[PDB]
């Protein structure tokens, strides 16, 4: 999962790439082309025939929170497999919203506090007391055209 | 170790003859890093514990080896600043009038470095030159004296270059030719061009002692209002300022005469093209076009 | 006047243009922006100061208009790229700031800010950068610009090295730091002169300097400079201004179809490092014809007569100057461009019959080709006038082209028949460096005595400047003949542009006379800053200027006079037989053509078949004249000596062009003749006629009939033992006295142990006086080697008329056999100093003292080399400039048979 | 640069104090020395979009 | 267009201009007019001096002047201006009414938080192939975050088998030099060829060495350097490439020129002079594409007595493949415009990014010297997704609906790849 | 190498080189082993090491010196006129008589073939004997290789 995740959908075909949905276009149908060689789906086109409210996702504003169980293989009652199989899916249809899908990946993964941390700003007071060696000097590196003194 | 004493009784210092007259040394690769490799390889054989054949035969040279490099390494200095203060001193022939001082203390300091040079090409020979009493600390004095007299003309240099300050753009050679070769006007005009935009000459007067205005590099001409009198002003800095200012108001005379000139054509239905082309004729080309 | 009148027209048609276009839009007040956006001026001629009279404003900046006399300058187009600049620049200059445009070179950056310095009459200086930087001078200009009072420029800033760039950059850092104080509302009076530090020191700087960055910018910078985009400047109105201003009637249709053109040659023609189609070239040639207008306006009116076809003066303006520069095919290309953009117009060519005279004269009895038209010798004809035209216009330019080209023979027959025409003498001094160190090209100082030794070419230069004898009445032509290379060139620059000075390093000038024109022989051109070939103009050759028609013309009026009475008598005899064989058809140019789709080593070159070819006829006929000499009665009948002749040019051309390639290509081209031939042949199953010997009387003598089948003696069974006989070495024996008999450079390729160097041995000893060197070549070998060789074998330094170079023993010739004499290291530029050296003595027949700068001459001297293919690692190929002169021979591995009979 | 890595050799050098802290403003540039960027503690500080 | 600088510097430029400008015309200490403040000179001097001094292109300039003449006019002053027209469609975005900076400062503090890139005046979905090029670099990232002989011999081998074998480079004629088409498909052939032959040679040597039969040298050591980091050969460029490429792409966009230059040898050797004409060529798989279009100006004009600088260009965009070829007319497929959709030859501003133009017709019109209408746009037609290098600029009727200024701040374009 | 030079009554001379050799210290020592073979009629063998070279002059003195015996321009005039006292001195002492100094350079060449064997010892085959044997062909013609597993 994780070699398609990477490079495996990178690759290269002859044929195959024929429109099935009106709403669903021809670079998202050679990705399923691609998807399709991987046995933990075995079958994308079939499942995508049936379920006309799969169409509806397609255009969904955020269509990672909810996803359809296209794949048909054995139940990925662990929650990673569920996570890693949607994110190839995700990766496979509407890529823009990967990143958003990626931190689910995380989330799930390591809690949903994990990269929270982040999302608050900094306080120093902590770090430079404690965290930080006298003999080490801080670095406060800026953006151009931003300071941070 | 006896090869350093055979072979130490042969070296002369390896004299060429000069311009005028004199002896120089040029060999120095080998009477430096020989030498170096003599006194280390002497180190080297005196701190090793086995001197039971060589008791006291390195300690009597490594002194002499000292002694040679001390007095080379200043002798080198001093010959390489005494040739370029004597092609300094030796070129226009007014460095004698323009502190003179200078010219007397490198005349005293030329004698005593001659006499030294006579001293050492009568009896050449690499210990020949240790013999002479006095001849480390003499050498050291004439460095110093070299030095302050070198130190002096790059100050006098300056204040020169303070003074019209255009002389920031020329070198130090074109420099030292420009306020030495100064009594007759001959080759200032080619330095003009790097110390003015297209001032490639001056006209002189008949006997080149009154400026009388500028020529460009093609041929075109500016006669000064005012001419710039040399006879009467010396000290070439001066009446270069006097140039340079001489040329600023004479354009501006001549733009306030060539825009008077213009004002006719400028509100003119018709126009005759015979004046026009005298007037294009009358005036210089940048005068000219902002003019109209 | 009429530059006055140029610089009028240029501002005149800009203050028109402004005038209707952009203050006829329903403008009517004077405080407008749609006005105050121009640059307007205001002259007040009652202020006493000089430097307080005129105002120059262009949005809200004002400026006192420096009295600087600026002479004659060079004005600008103002397009609407340079209304932007100025306004930018003095945006950037009221704000205290700098001006740093940027983009392509070529759009006019550093003339667009030193045209602004110009307008505001400003001492500007403008510091190229690059190579020829002066890092020692920073510290004072930077000082002489903020107390003068100039205006200062750079020049591709970025093109510096980066310690110096960072070194400039803390200057003009701290400079423009400084100068950004006078704009402080607190200290808006200057009770006391801002200073900088500069030279440790504080420098006061004016407050009316400026520093301008031209890039194609560091941190400290950043902050400090008003960056401006100039990509692309307006080309058509440029070339319509400059045609209006030239009198050109219709002069906005000729830059709409000039404009195009020139961006059309950039495009459809193939690429080249001399190829210059920028707006500089677009300048050059819109002068050009203003000039040509001009003088066909005088000699109309020398029967206001204004009805000339001015696209036909346009396009004879674009050839004379693009024509030269072409490589020869994109000639079609540019008549069909040419033939797009004007469409009927055709390019009408001056003949100076004259000089055509003089040409057809000089060529006849110097045994060359000529030709008006398209015959024979036309398109070399074309290229010598070409020549002469680029003479009387720059004093640098550099003739190119591949090895084989007529280019030498080309000034040498100009040069005589301008001395001819003109009446005045002619000298030309083939120099030629890479060969000579640069240090002893243009002098050196010892720093222990300050004492200035002049170079070759500084000897040279100063010979000719000092009119010992002529400076005025002869016509010096420096030649080149090298290939060029960033390394002496530089010291060159300051010659060929308009300088017209050199420049020494013991601070002397010398102005080199009107009569003197540095010209440059090279075939490459791949090894030159664009400084040096934009400084000079130049003519291409090409292989195919050169037919090889008019090479076999020459062999043969060569060969019927130049005795080698009754020699040259036996040459014309056996002409007349040879002459049906070099009919531009036929046999010879067939063999020739067919031989160049063989596997050769050592790549073939037109001119080596063919000179081998020519040598071994040669010695056919010293030969079949030998003969005649042995028999006094019955002298050598002319009947044997068509079918003896008929059979030894085959030979010959078989042995000449399939003679450096194995014994499958030697074979194929013996089949080819066979099926070509119309010359009896042997006659045999399947030997190839490579293994036979053209008989004198004429008859195809198998070479196996020469091959005595010895015993040696016992005790000597070692390599100092002469060789025993075999088909190989009886057959190169007689080649290498063929090719040794005539004094001819050679070279043996082949895989070592071959016996290339036993082979030659065994050929010298049938030579009674020819004493062998054995010089042993290799990396790092330099033509020193070659100098100590000399000094060791050739003592003789006599000069009864000027200094000539012989061997010690008198009657004797000296052949140095250099070993693997393309092993020497080949340097970055594409060359070796060796292989020129002993190519400029071998064709030149001397060479220079680095000593006293005299011409010595070779007398009896000789070279021979061995060589591996150029494919075995650690070799590399030869130059054809080297390898035209020598035949090279393929000595294979001897086959089994001959491995047994050996 | 230069500078930088002289202040980044002497900081080797212990500074016995405890409560001394060498704060640095920083340009997110390549030229900067990797030595003093090993060494020290790294923060980085963005301009917040919208 | 290109990630510009428009740091603090120009900012305090234009705060100086403004101060400069307003106090020199507002002489008067209280408050001057709404029509007097020179509304001209401060944006000129934004356009030319302080922010459009670091602007390259035309096309980038055009939009700058945009966003200047509708920002910077005297309507800004009138208690209703709309700063975004539209946001949501309905959703607009009010000036804030007021005369003193806290009222101001008070509405910045206030806005929403919700922001799109409708805000800019680009397309709303923007911020969709953002995102996409964010998790593509993601993947990147990772991927450069993660013996060899056997991995590198399987994937050269499918390679070589990929791209195409020696292309026919036999394009030649005693007749046909006066064509220009001719001329420039022979170069565009002899390139291709010299190029391929190139490829395959050193893919068959990193093949053969994968398998250890003969040892690497220096150039074929880099090659495979290259090769395995996934990053194109240095060696292999020739012709234009977007700033960044992984090799597959590069081998699949290679194979497609390589089939496009066989199609067109084989043609010419059916043809010669007719058919280089009738053939229906991709601007994209061209290594020099700006040649094709001087190369059918010279045609247009040699068919004629015209010269070639009195030609304009028209363009239609045929539906379908209408195959109508007139004689001045020639035939590129492959053009994408940019978000906006053409019906027959008039454009409309659409939400979907890269539509797909079928068979655009280029034809050189001896043009009348005229000006146009104020009814058209001016579009550039880039080469690469990246839009760093122009080839030409197609001159577009559009709906009477929209404005040319909508276009110019939306960002359309016309792209061959 | 040095016990069958010593089994054969032949001198072992060695380079002990260090990171200050330079070209003029390899004429040094190439002087003092012709001396040491021409004159007085010692046998040498003169052993070094890939790592007793540091620069091509090195090899290209090996180069001139392996074939045709005398190295040209080894020695310069004073050291040309006591390599001709060391050489007369020698012939004396062998008892051919001194004729002119062309015999006597002479005598002292075919002296150094005969009483002179240079044994160069290196490292496995790499591009490095590639790159020797282009700087100097002489070590694969002149020089016997033998190969030593
Ligand atoms: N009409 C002709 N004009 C010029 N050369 C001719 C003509 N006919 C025959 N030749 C021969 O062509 C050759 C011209 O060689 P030239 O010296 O001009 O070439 P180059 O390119 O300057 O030389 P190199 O290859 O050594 O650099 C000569 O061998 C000359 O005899
Ligand atoms: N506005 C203009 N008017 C006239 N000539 C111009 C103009 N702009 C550029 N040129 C010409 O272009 C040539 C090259 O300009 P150059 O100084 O090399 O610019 P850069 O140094 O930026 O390449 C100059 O010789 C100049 O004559
Ligand atoms: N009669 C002969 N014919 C051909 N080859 C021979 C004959 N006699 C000897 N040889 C071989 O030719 C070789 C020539 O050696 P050498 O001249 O050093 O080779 P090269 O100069 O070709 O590199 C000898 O080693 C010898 O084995």
């Amino acid at each position: 999962e994780f070699q398609h995740f990477l490079r495996g959908n990178e690759i290269v075909l002859s044929a195959g790439s024929t429109p099935r949905i009106q709403g669903l276009t021809v670079e998202q149908a050679e990705a399923v082309v691609r998807l399709s060689c991987l046995p933990a789906f075995k079958d994308l086109i079939a499942k995508v025939q049936a379920d006309e409210q799969f169409g509806i996702w397609l255009d969904s504003s955020s269509p990672e929170q909810t996803v359809p169980y296209l794949w048909s293989e054995e139940t990925p009652a662990t929650p990673i497999g569920q996570a890693i199989h949607r994110l190839l899916l995700i990766q496979a249809f509407r890529p823009d919203r990967l990143l958003a899908m990626a931190h689910m990946f995380v989330s799930t993964n390591l809690g949903e506090s994990f990269m929270s941390i982040m999302e608050q700003p900094l306080d120093l007071t902590h770090i430079v007391g404690t965290e930080v060696k006298p003999n080490t000097p801080v670095l406060m590196c800026s953006v151009p055209g931003y300071d941070a003194s | 170790l006896k090869q350093i004493r055979e072979v130490w009784n042969t070296y002369e210092l390896d004299l060429v003859n000069y311009q005028n007259k004199c002896r120089l040394i040029r060999g120095w690769d080998d009477l430096f890093n020989k030498v170096k490799e003599h006194i280390n390889s002497v180190s080297a054989m005196k701190l090793s514990p086995y001197y039971k054949v060589f008791e006291e035969d390195a300690l009597s040279w490594e002194d002499k080896l000292n002694r040679i490099m001390a007095l080379f390494d200043v002798w080198i200095d001093v010959q390489r600043r005494w040739v370029y203060l004597e092609g300094i001193f030796t070129g226009s022939a007014d460095i004698k009038h323009l502190l003179p001082v200078e010219t007397q203390r490198f005349q005293s300091i030329s004698t005593e470095f001659l006499a030294l040079m006579k001293k050492v090409s009568k009896s050449p020979l690499v210990m020949d030159v240790l013999n002479i009493q006095g001849v480390q600390r003499s050498l050291e004095r004439l460095a110093d004296l070299l030095g302050k007299i070198q130190k002096a003309l790059g100050e006098y240099l300056e204040r020169e270059r303070s003074s019209f300050p255009r002389f920031y753009f020329v070198g130090d050679e074109d420099l030292l030719e420009i306020i030495g070769n100064s009594k007759n006007v001959a080759k200032l005009q080619k330095h003009f061009k790097k110390m003015f935009a297209g001032v490639s000459s001056i006209i002189l007067n008949e006997d080149n002692s009154v400026v009388l205005g500028i020529s460009s590099r093609e041929g075109e001409e500016v006669m000064f209002k005012t001419p710039v009198s040399i006879t009467e002003h010396p000290k070439i800095n001066e009446w270069l300022t006097l140039v340079e200012k001489e040329m600023r108001v004479t354009l501006a005379k001549l733009l306030a005469e060539s825009v008077t000139e213009v004002e006719i054509f400028g509100k003119a239905t018709s126009i005759d093209p015979n004046t026009y082309i005298t007037w294009i004729d009358k005036y210089q080309a940048q005068l000219v076009v902002l003019s109209a | 006047r009429r530059r006055k009148l140029e610089h009028l027209i240029t501002e005149l048609v800009h203050q028109r243009d402004v005038t209707r276009s952009l203050i006829k839009s329903k403008i009517d007040n004077a405080k407008s922006f749609e006005w105050l956006s121009q640059m307007r001026f205001y002259f007040d001629p009652k202020q006493t100061d000089v430097l307080q009279q005129l105002s120059i404003q262009m949005a809200n900046a004002k400026f006192n208009y420096g009295f600087e006399y600026l002479g004659v300058q060079d004005k600008l187009v103002q397009t609407p790229l340079t209304d932007r600049c100025y306004l930018t620049m003095t945006q950037a200059l009221e704000a205290r700031l700098g001006g740093s445009p940027f983009g392509p070179a070529g759009t006019g950056k550093t003339e667009s800010v030193k045209a602004l310095g110009h307008q505001l009459g400003r001492f500007v200086l403008v510091f190229n950068c690059d190579e020829t930087f002066d890092f020692q001078a920073m510290g004072r200009i930077f000082v002489g610009l903020c107390q003068v009072g100039a205006w200062g420029c750079f020049d591709e800033f970025n093109r510096l090295e980066e310690r110096m760039l960072s070194a400039v950059s803390q200057q003009v850092q701290c400079i423009q730091e400084a100068l950004r104080e006078h704009s402080n509302p607190n200290y808006d009076k200057t009770s006391a002169p801002i200073t900088c530090e500069l030279l440790n020191k504080q420098v006061k700087v004016s407050p009316d300097m400026a520093i301008f960055i031209t890039m194609n910018l560091p941190d400290n910078l950043k902050k400090l400079f008003r960056s401006l985009a100039m990509t692309k400047p307006d080309r058509q109105l440029i070339a319509q201004v400059m045609l209006y201003s030239q009198g050109f009637r219709t002069a906005e249709v000729l830059a709409n179809k000039i404009v195009p053109f020139f961006k059309l040659c950039d495009e459809q023609l193939s690429s080249q490092s001399h190829y210059d189609f920028g707006l500089r070239a677009l300048k050059s040639v819109l002068v050009s014809a203003g000039n040509v207008k001009r003088e066909r306006i005088q000699k109309i009116k020398r029967e206001i007569a204004e009805n000339l076809p001015e696209q036909e003066i346009l396009i004879q303006s674009v050839c004379e100057t693009m024509v030269p520069k072409l490589v020869a095919e994109d000639i079609p290309l540019l008549f069909s461009l040419l033939s797009d953009v004007f469409p009927g117009v055709q390019y009408h060519r001056g003949e100076m019959t004259a000089l055509r005279e003089e040409l057809k004269k000089v060529c006849q009895e110097m045994y060359l080709t000529y030709g008006d038209g398209e015959e024979v010798g036309g398109m070399w004809v074309e290229k010598v006038l070409q020549l002469y035209q680029i003479t009387q216009i720059n004093h640098g330019l550099m003739m190119v082209g591949p090895s084989g080209s007529g280019k030498s023979m080309a000034w040498r027959v100009l040069l005589k028949a301008l001395e001819r025409l003109e009446g005045v003498e002619g000298v030309a001094h083939i120099i030629d460096p890479k060969a000579i160190s640069k240090d002893h090209l243009y002098g050196t100082l010892d720093p222990n005595t300050r004492e200035w030794t002049d170079g070759l070419f500084t000897h040279v230069l100063r010979k000719i400047i000092d009119s010992v004898r002529g400076e005025l009445q002869k016509r010096q032509w420096i030649v080149f003949d090298g290939d060029v290379d960033p390394e002496w060139v530089e010291n060159l620059n300051s010659v060929l542009d308009d300088n017209k000075l050199l420049t020494l390093p013991n601070g002397e000038r010398l102005s080199l006379p009107p009569n003197v024109r540095i010209m440059f022989e090279v075939q490459d051109l791949k090894y030159a800053t664009l400084a040096t070939v934009s400084r000079c103009g130049m003519v291409w050759f090409s292989e195919d200027v050169l037919s090889t028609d008019m090479i076999f013309n020459n062999f043969l009026a060569r060969l019927r006079s130049i005795p080698l009475s009754p020699m040259l008598q036996i040459q014309r005899d056996a002409a007349t037989i040879m002459q049906p064989y070099f009919t531009s058809n036929g046999l010879v140019t067939k063999a020739l053509e067919h031989a160049f789709q063989l596997e050769h080593i050592m790549d073939l070159t037109r001119l080596r078949c063919l000179g081998s070819l020519f040598s071994m006829l040669h010695q056919a006929c010293r030969n079949v004249a030998q003969y005649n000499a042995n028999h006094p009665d019955f002298p050598m009948q002319i009947e044997q000596l068509e079918r003896y002749i008929q059979r030894y040019l085959v030979y010959a051309i078989l042995w000449s062009l399939s003679g450096d390639s194995r014994l499958k290509m030697r074979a194929e081209l013996g089949e080819y003749i066979r099926r070509i031939t119309t010359v009896p042949l042997p006659t045999a199953p399947n030997i190839p006629i490579i293994d036979y010997e053209v008989s004198i009387s004429g008859e195809w003598s198998p070479w196996q009939a020469k091959v005595p089948q010895i015993e040696v003696e016992t005790h000597k069974v070692a390599a100092p033992d002469v060789v025993v006989p075999t088909l190989d070495t009886v057959r190169h024996e007689a080649l290498l006295y063929t090719w040794l008999a005539e004094h001819k450079p050679l070279v043996l390729c082949g895989p070592p142990g071959s016996g290339k160097t036993m082979t030659l041995f065994s050929a010298l000893r049938a030579l009674p006086d020819m004493e062998v060197v054995g010089l042993n070549f290799s990396s790092a070998t330099t033509p020193e080697l070659l100098l100590k060789t000399f000094d060791h074998y050739c003592e003789y330094r006599r000069t009864p008329n000027g200094v000539v170079l012989a061997p010690v023993q008198l009657g004797k010739w000296l052949v140095l056999f250099c070993d693997e004499i393309n092993l020497p290291d080949m340097d970055k530029y594409g060359t070796q100093r060796v292989i020129s050296f002993i190519r400029q003595m071998v064709e030149h027949g001397g060479f220079y003292r680095t000593s006293d700068q005299t011409w010595v001459k070779l007398e009896r001297i000789q070279f021979v080399g061995a060589c591996n293919p150029p494919t075995d690692p650690g070799r590399k190929p030869l130059s054809h400039r080297f390898l035209r002169h020598v035949p090279v021979v393929y000595v294979d591995y001897p086959g089994p048979a001959s491995l047994t009979q050996i | 640069p230069g500078w930088l890595m002289q202040l980044e050799k002497k900081l080797h050098s212990l500074q016995p104090h405890a409560c001394f802290r060498l704060f640095l403003t920083m340009e997110i540039n390549p030229k900067v020395p990797v030595n003093l960027l090993r060494a020290g503690r790294i923060f980085v500080f963005e301009p917040p979009p919208g | 267009s290109k990630k510009y600088e428009f740091g603090e510097s120009d900012l305090r430029s234009a705060c100086d201009t403004v101060d400069t400008w307003l106090d020199d015309t507002a002489k008067g200490r209280q408050n001057i007019s709404p029509d007097k403040i020179p509304w001209s000179a401060l944006k000129t001097l934004m356009a030319q001096s302080i922010y459009g001094g670091r602007v390259d292109n035309e096309f980038d300039q055009r939009l700058l002047n945009t966003f200047l003449e509708r920002l910077f006019t005297t309507r800004s002053f009138d208690s209703e201006f709309k700063l975004a027209c539209k946001v949501d469609g309905h959703k607009d975005i009010q000036m804030p009414d007021g005369i003193r900076r806290e009222e101001f400062v008070q509405w910045v503090e206030l806005l929403p938080d919700t922001q799109t890139p409708s805000w800019l005046g680009l397309p709303n979905n923007a911020e969709r192939v953002l995102l996409t090029t964010q998790g593509v670099d993601m993947i990147s990232k990772m991927l450069k975050m993660q013996a060899w002989m056997r991995t590198l011999h399987t994937t050269a081998s499918n390679w070589l088998h990929l791209i195409p074998q020696t292309l026919s480079h036999l394009k030649r004629t005693v007749e046909n030099i006066k064509d220009p088409l001719f001329r420039f498909f022979e170069r565009e052939v002899k390139m291709g060829a010299k190029l391929l032959q190139d490829v395959r040679q050193d893919l068959a040597d990193v093949v053969q060495v994968c398998e250890g039969k003969k040892k690497q040298t220096n150039y074929l050591r880099t090659l495979i350097n290259e090769l395995v980091k996934g990053i194109l050969p240095r060696s292999w460029s020739h012709y234009t490439v977007p700033a960044g490429m992984t090799v597959i792409q590069w081998v699949s966009d290679f194979s497609e020129r390589i089939k496009q230059l066989q199609n067109i040898s084989l043609a010419a050797a059916s043809g010669g002079a007719k058919e280089l004409k009738n053939i229906h060529v991709c601007l994209g798989g061209l290594f020099v594409p700006e040649a094709y279009i001087t190369a059918t100006r010279q045609y247009v004009a040699q068919a004629n007595s015209w010269s070639l600088e009195e030609l304009c260009l028209e363009v239609n965009v045929t539906t379908s493949q209408g195959a109508t070829l007139d004689a001045c007319s020639f035939g590129v497929t492959g053009l994408k415009l940019q978000g906006a959709t053409c019906n027959n030859n008039k454009l409309s501003l659409s939400n979907a990014i890269s539509t797909a133009l079928p068979l655009t017709q280029l034809r050189w019109v001896k043009q009348t010297n005229t000006e146009k209408k104020a009814s058209v746009v001016t579009l550039p037609v880039y080469l690469n997704f990246t839009r760093a290098d122009l080839i030409f600029t197609v001159d577009f009727e559009i709906a009477t609906k929209e404005d040319p200024r909508s276009f110019y701040e939306r960002g359309v374009a016309v792209l061959c790849t | 190498s040095r016990f069958v030079a010593w089994m054969n009554g032949l001198s072992v001379y060695q380079i002990k080189v260090h990171r200050k050799y330079t070209g003029e210290d390899f004429d040094e020592d190439l002087r003092t082993v012709l001396r040491r073979s021409g004159c007085k009629n010692e046998k040498i063998a003169f052993i070094m090491d890939e790592s007793n070279v540091l620069d091509s002059g090195f090899l290209e003195r090996m180069n001139t010196l392996l074939a045709n015996g005398e190295v040209p321009g080894l020695f310069e005039g004073d050291e040309y006129a006591t390599l001709m006292t060391q050489c007369k001195e020698g012939a004396q002492k062998e008892g051919l008589m001194l004729d002119s100094h062309e015999e006597l350079y002479k005598w002292f060449t075919s002296q150094v073939i005969r009483n002179l064997h240079v044994v160069f010892t290196m490292n496995p085959s790499s591009e490095g004997l590639k790159d020797r044997a282009a700087t100097s062909p002489a070590l694969f013609n002149r020089c016997v290789l033998n190969w030593f597993g």
